[PDB]
């Protein structure tokens, strides 16, 4: 998990939306601005809370650093979702929206594992939250992430 | 852009 | 792993980082 220069640098301007006076912070009032400009008008309250959410030092303002440890966490969380989403579609090999058993059992051998027919249904069974035999999109993210 | 940062500012 | 055999999350998430 990790930025290349020129992605920080697209997250310097996306920061430099935000803080609209070049300080090196957003403040409450910056972020409020912002959302007004866009037709959202969130309280006091609400602008604290996502300021605080990304506040790591409890200072109350956000900097270039916090903003870009936020923003980088977020990306990993996308990325992780694009190649579990990846993952799933490799595996439901004819593109139903169901992972069938055949389809495991041979998508795992193309993949580098040879499993029995006993060893597939068992991993059929413990992904199965609904019951109907095969592995959903769903189910397939909680084992993953599980 | 703006919409981009606000989803993952949002609470 | 249940038993002697290995869980179907171990297999994913070790295929994944593969
Ligand atoms: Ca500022
Ligand atoms: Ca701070
Ligand atoms: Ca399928
Ligand atoms: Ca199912």
């Amino acid at each position: 998990d990790q930025l290349t220069e020129e992605q920080i640098a697209e997250f310097k301007e996306a920061f430099s939306l935000f803080d609209k006076d070049g300080d090196g912070t957003i403040t409450t009032k910056e972020l409020g601005t912002v959302m007004r400009s866009l037709g959202q008008n969130p309280t006091e309250a609400e602008l604290q809370d996502m300021i605080n959410e990304v506040d790591a030092d409890g200072n109350g303002t956000i900097d270039f650093p916090e903003f870009l440890t936020m923003m980088a966490r977020k990306m990993k969380d996308t990325d992780s979702e694009e190649e579990i989403r990846e993952a799933f579609r490799v595996f439901d090999k004819d593109g139903n929206g169901y992972i069938s058993a055949a389809e495991l059992r041979h998508v795992m051998t193309n993949l580098g594992e040879k499993l029995t027919d006993e060893e597939v249904d068992e991993m059929i069974r413990e992904a199965d939250i609904d019951g109907d035999g095969q592995v959903n999109y769903e189910e397939f993210v909680q084992m993953m992430t599980a | 852009k703006f919409s981009e940062v606000l989803k993952r500012l949002r609470l």
